[PDB]
């Protein structure tokens, strides 16, 4: 809340979970799937007690996935459906949920890099006429993880639900030649795990599945560290079978697929993508970068985003950022890599760094007025206020 | 009767043909595509790697790969697979009969020579053999012996004064900036409109949008007024598979790159200051000469408008009673090859081959010493 | 799909480079002084004369229990394995019961180390050793058989 | 997306 | 108390300090650094200016610019801000109680030191100022009165000859290769390895590289051919992010410039000639003395093994009688201002200070009346 | 290239 006793908002908006609260927050007061879902009847399911309104959205929404079918407003951080987007925003500034009064109240919104400018543009636009914010900022997500984390310079490998962005940032000054964005994330990684899941016998085809073999992802699935050890102990081994209990009632068997869903990052091949895994696309965006900068992008490498929450992805994505070096630097000379320094900076609430470097920033800057965008600034020049924020769209 | 070869070899297009013609017999893009799906389909043509255009009109399963990068051959593997396409299959004829003359970017790695001699009379077992620098020839085929040579290929940018034929190699300057970087470019800024370009095989899609679409505006700053103004300046284009974009602004901000490289993240200045700064190098005699005999050469100068835009700066840029002409006709895409064959066809240049007795006594080190 | 891009820097194992790992430390007295072991030639004298108690005590007096060169350690086991597979099946039982409960520790790492080697009938005697050194020290004999460092 | 991708 | 500051202001590195030290309390390399990338967090420090070491450190984010260029000073909105850093944030001390010794090449333009008197007097009010030439300061600190001084920087170099006091205009003679010129041959050469270095922020890299390892030979035909035959004369040197290159036979080609200009294409003679012509404009009656008292000076001759060689020179370019010897003080890199300090705890200079109403009276020009 | 540049 600034002087004014008008609200400063912070809301994340992914394209797999809102993040939402307040400014000079230490938590997000809300996490919640960004879902909406309609009720609909099927043939296996019977449920005859719980009230299912007309348009169910969010946590809700999830929870009471098996007697709906649910879609995501967002995919890849381009809003495909914007009346659904409308629906999930009623929801999140709504009573069950932040309950403010929209009229009076400033927020602030992020946005992925290198996407389409439409998208910002109809964003404000509908912060501007539907909700009539007073006041509307569109930051940089890699900006605000660098808030979050308190540094100046670090290479943010911010890996969300839906896509997966490299941002190296020095002294400062954003090097917006060298942003990366690899279209891996966690939504891929999880219809990669319900066609290895299909290998098996299992059949997740429903709107409602996908959320089933998410929570599956999330609770079996781990990075592995020496492909060739993990392949090895899935091969000759039984150790790595884990069985997990649908909502129904089936149990499945979860094995090798536990370490084969989630290497798509580092492996996009196995997926149909061509290019490069997270850690060589991070390796080429340093080597990207003046030699003056390299040494210290090596040192604060700060990974965000809920997909890089794996059991073990910091120590493979160092272990390959190393063998990289090794090859490609040293080219081949092992006594110096004992030299090499990297650190890879893992922070334990790294699932919402986004949210709490918006909410720094907002801490900072909510008392002034050549910060936001203000409601007058709109009536006037319409989707040219943007311009305030340093990208010029006419 | 024995008949040279002139083969260029250069970044993005290799263009091979018999010295003593009008135009090059076979050109076709320098890639070496893998395939990467594994077919079943056994005795149907399967390779391990198409060369050339096989792989274009294959690219939809290939991963294309430049051997050449940035005039640098970093796929020596992949140039000899070139090179065995262009001698057996694009030219058809045997190497081991005719002398052969190549191209090299300058300021090049002396390895590069090295290599391509040592490949050149050990592997195609050719009788002779020299290499060239494209900017020499390219005023070669201008028919002149005095002016200053912008070769701009697709993935260098060089740029050579000459007067009377002798070269000033201490003026001599080199730009890593070309047709690659601009297609790569246009692969980021198509983003802004929703178009989303990322495989090796929509580069190339990418490169047609440009080489089909782009021009070069003559006033940057006026001209984003016109296309934000009003929409009389978009153009569509139709995809190899139905969906249809539509670019109004890209177009000019794409070989906008050229003259402010700091679009792209780059220190160096642009092409018209790239070509000032290498006139205002020389000495205060022949800088007339220089300006008013401006040659242009190469693909990407092949650009609606560069001709104007080029002369508007380096006349803003030299001083008020210096006559600058911008020497660009219609063939200067492959000025290079032309210049190869009218210096390959000479009597004068007999000697000045590098024959297999003289590869035989110094090894790959000879090229350093007889080609300029 | 397939990957056609290079993936070999994928087989160099970084982790046998490393500089944190565990290295097993020695003392420098018992790096600098080797322990010879037991002496052969009193062995095969004492064998002769047929005495195997006192041959067998003498192939247990002392061990490179400390040293880290392989050739004495590898003939200290072979001398005490002489000693162990010539005795009779019945004289086991008293000289087993003859060692303190260091001896009976160490009596079986001379036995395990004897199986990794066997001969016609080496295995058929070690395994009564076995038995006899395993009712008189227990489970906890073989543990410390496992858990040792240093291996005789 | 509009081109390109889905979104 | 109250002394006289000194500031050497070198092209490349300013140097400054106070009378009487031996060792300048302030030396850093002048240049001023500009952010070339747009800031987007609130928190980093200043915008639009960065000098010496803290421009110096944050190099991979600026673009460099050195406010001198081969010893004349090229954008005085820079010099300024040098001055303004070296005053109140490297000395510590205000400006408006100290006289000023300020150094200017020979044979530099008028509007020079016109400026910098105006400059002087007019922005930082300091009470008195004095300019001299550099050579005179670098004799004035070898403590002798009859000697050549031979110094040469990073964008000048000049033989200057003075006999017993008196400062010989006539044979004063000023070549312009110089440091920068060899770092830029260094940049240049160094892509025959394939080590590209074009930005003015790797400069610096190239720069250090240059002398750290880089050595003039004594017969360069032989170095070269040991160079070409073994291995055995190779350095590695670690570039900042962590790679190892490796420089053979660049380490004296790069510095041999210096004697065979016609590397740099510059038709010209070299240093040790310019010294020899220098000599033989003096009188006859005193070329022995002069070529008994050489006195090197500046960081552009501290390369291993240069002495040797410009001896070398010089006796095969002198008469065989003549005696010649370099007197190579290995302090010399800072000799001038040592000089300087020296002329700043004189009686005798203490009156040759161009007063605050001295300028009022009369306008900047009189730099030119009590200066020479 | 080997230093500076990637070729
Ligand atoms: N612990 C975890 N391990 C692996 N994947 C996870 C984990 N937690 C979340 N994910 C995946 O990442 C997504 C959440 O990441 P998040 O950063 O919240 O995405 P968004 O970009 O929507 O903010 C989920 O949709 C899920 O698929
Ligand atoms: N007509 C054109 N308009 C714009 N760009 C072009 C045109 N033709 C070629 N280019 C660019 O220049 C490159 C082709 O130049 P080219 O002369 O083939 O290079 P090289 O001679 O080194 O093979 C391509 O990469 C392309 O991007
Ligand atoms: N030991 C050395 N060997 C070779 N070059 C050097 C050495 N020390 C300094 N230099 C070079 O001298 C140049 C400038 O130093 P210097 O000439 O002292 O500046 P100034 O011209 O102000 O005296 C720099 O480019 C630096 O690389
Ligand atoms: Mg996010
Ligand atoms: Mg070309
Ligand atoms: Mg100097």
């Amino acid at each position: 809340m600034d002087s004014q006793g008008r609200k400063v908002v912070v809301c994340d908006n992914g394209t797999g979970f809102v993040k939402c609260g307040y400014a000079g927050s230490n938590f997000p007061e809300h996490i919640f799937p960004a879902l909406v879902g309609r009720p609909i009847i099927r043939s296996t399911t019977k449920v005859g007690n719980i009230e299912i309104k007309d348009l169910m959205v969010g946590d809700e929404a999830s929870e009471l996935r098996s007697m709906l079918e649910v879609n995501y407003p967002m995919e890849n951080g381009i809003v495909r459906n914007w009346d659904d987007m409308k629906h999930l925003w009623d929801y999140t500034f709504g009573p069950e949920k932040l309950n403010i009064d929209t009229r009076n109240c400033k927020i602030l919104l992020t946005e992925p890099p290198m996407n389409p400018t439409k998208n910002r543009e109809k964003i404000v636009e509908v912060m501007f006429e539907t909700y009539q914010f007073s006041g509307v900022y569109v930051a940089i997500q890699a900006v605000l993880t660098l808030y979050a984390q308190g540094l100046l310079t670090g290479v943010v490998v911010d890996s969300g639900d839906g896509v997966t962005h490299i941002c190296p940032v020095y002294e400062g000054f954003s090097l917006p030649h060298l942003t990366r964005r690899l279209d891996i994330a966690g939504r891929d990684i999880t219809r990669y795990l319900i066609k290895l899941l299909l290998l098996r016998g299992y059949a997740f085809n429903h709107s409602a599945d996908f959320e089933t073999v998410r929570m599956i992802k999330e609770k079996l699935c781990y990075v592995g560290y020496n492909i060739e050890q993990e392949q090895k102990l899935a091969l000759e081994t039984t150790v790595l079978v884990e069985s997990y209990t649908l909502p129904d009632g089936r149990i499945i068997k979860v094995g090798g697929e536990r370490f084969e869903a989630p290497e798509a990052l580092f492996q996009p091949h196995l997926i149909n993508v061509e290019g490069v895994g997270v850690a060589e696309l991070l390796f080429n965006t340093i080597q990207a970068a003046d030699i003056d900068t390299r040494s210290e992008f090596y040192k604060h490498i700060v990974l965000s985003g809920g997909s890089t929450m794996y059991p073990g992805l910091p120590s493979r994505l160092e272990r390959e950022l190393k063998q990289l070096y090794l090859e490609r630097v040293l080219k081949g000379d092992v006594e110096k890599l004992s030299k090499f320094k990297i650190r890879i900076e893992d922070p334990p609430r790294r699932k919402h760094m986004v949210f709490l470097g918006g909410a720094v920033l907002a801490d900072i800057m909510k008392d002034k007025d050549n910060f936001w965008m203000t409601r007058q600034e709109y009536q006037e020049k319409g989707v040219r206020v943007l311009e305030k924020l340093g990208v010029t769209v006419r | 009767d024995i008949a040279a070869l002139v083969v260029d070899n250069g970044s993005g297009m290799c263009k091979a043909g018999f010295a003593g013609d009008d135009a090059p017999r076979a050109v076709f893009p320098s890639i070496v595509g893998r395939p990467r799906h594994q077919g079943v389909m056994v005795g149907m043509g399967q390779k391990d790697s198409y060369v050339g255009d096989e792989a274009q009109s294959k690219r939809g399963i290939l991963t294309l790969k430049y051997p050449i990068e940035h005039g640098i051959v970093t796929n020596w593997d992949d140039m000899e697979k070139i090179w065995h396409h262009t001698f057996y299959n694009e030219l058809r004829v045997a190497p081991e009969e005719h002398p052969v003359l190549l191209t090299e970017a300058p300021l090049n790695p002396k390895a590069n020579r090295e290599k391509m001699t040592q490949i050149m009379f050990e592997t195609f077992n050719t009788p002779a053999m020299y290499v060239a620098i494209q900017a020499v020839l390219s005023l070669y085929a201008s028919g002149r012996t005095t002016g200053i040579v912008m070769d701009s290929g697709d993935g260098v940018t060089h740029t050579v004064p000459i007067y009377e034929g002798y070269a000033l190699p201490h003026a001599i300057l080199r730009l890593d900036l070309a047709g690659r970087d601009l297609t790569d470019y246009l692969m980021k800024i198509l983003t802004e409109r929703g178009y989303s370009f990322t495989t090796t095989a929509e580069r190339e899609i990418v490169r047609d949008i440009k080489e089909k679409l782009c021009y070069v505006a003559l006033d940057f700053e006026q001209e984003m007024a016109t296309a934000a103004s009003s929409s009389s300046l978009e153009k569509s284009y139709e995809l190899p598979d139905g969906q249809v974009i539509t670019i109004g602004n890209e177009r000019f901000r794409c070989p906008e790159a050229l003259f402010q490289p700091s679009f792209l993240g780059m220190e160096s200045c642009g092409i018209h200051e790239t070509t000032f700064n290498s006139i205002m190098k020389c000495d205060v005699d022949i800088r007339k000469d220089l300006y008013a005999n401006t040659v242009l050469s190469g693909g990407t100068t092949m650009y609606p408008g560069i001709a104007d835009r080029m002369q508007k700066e380096i006349t803003a840029l030299a001083p008020s009673t210096m006559k600058i002409k911008i020497i660009a006709p219609p063939e200067r895409k492959y000025s290079v090859w032309i210049g190869g064959s009218i210096l390959a066809s000479l009597s004068t240049f007999q000697q000045m081959w590098i024959s297999k007795q003289e590869y035989d006594e110094s090894g790959p080190s000879i090229v350093h010493r007889k080609c300029f | 799909a397939r990957n056609t891009l290079s993936s070999r820097f994928r087989r160099v194992d970084i982790d046998e480079f490393d500089e944190n790992k565990f290295v097993d430390e020695q003392e420098e007295a018992a790096a600098a002084a080797a322990e010879p072991g037991p002496d052969p030639s009193e062995v095969d004298g004492l064998l002769r004369q047929g005495d195997m108690l006192r041959a067998f005590h003498a192939a247990l007096r002392n061990s490179p229990v400390n040293t880290k060169n392989q050739a004495v350690k590898e003939r200290a086991q072979g001398v005490v394995l002489k000693v162990l597979t010539n005795f009779k099946s019945s004289e086991i039982e008293q000289a087993v019961q003859s060692l303190d409960r260091n001896g009976v520790d160490l009596l079986m790492k001379y036995i395990y180390k004897g199986f990794e080697k066997p001969t016609e009938n080496s295995s058929a005697v070690l395994l009564q050793w076995h038995e006899k050194a395993l009712a008189v020290g227990g489970l906890g004999s073989i543990i410390r058989v496992l858990t040792a460092r240093k291996t005789v | 997306w509009x081109a390109x991708c889905p979104a």
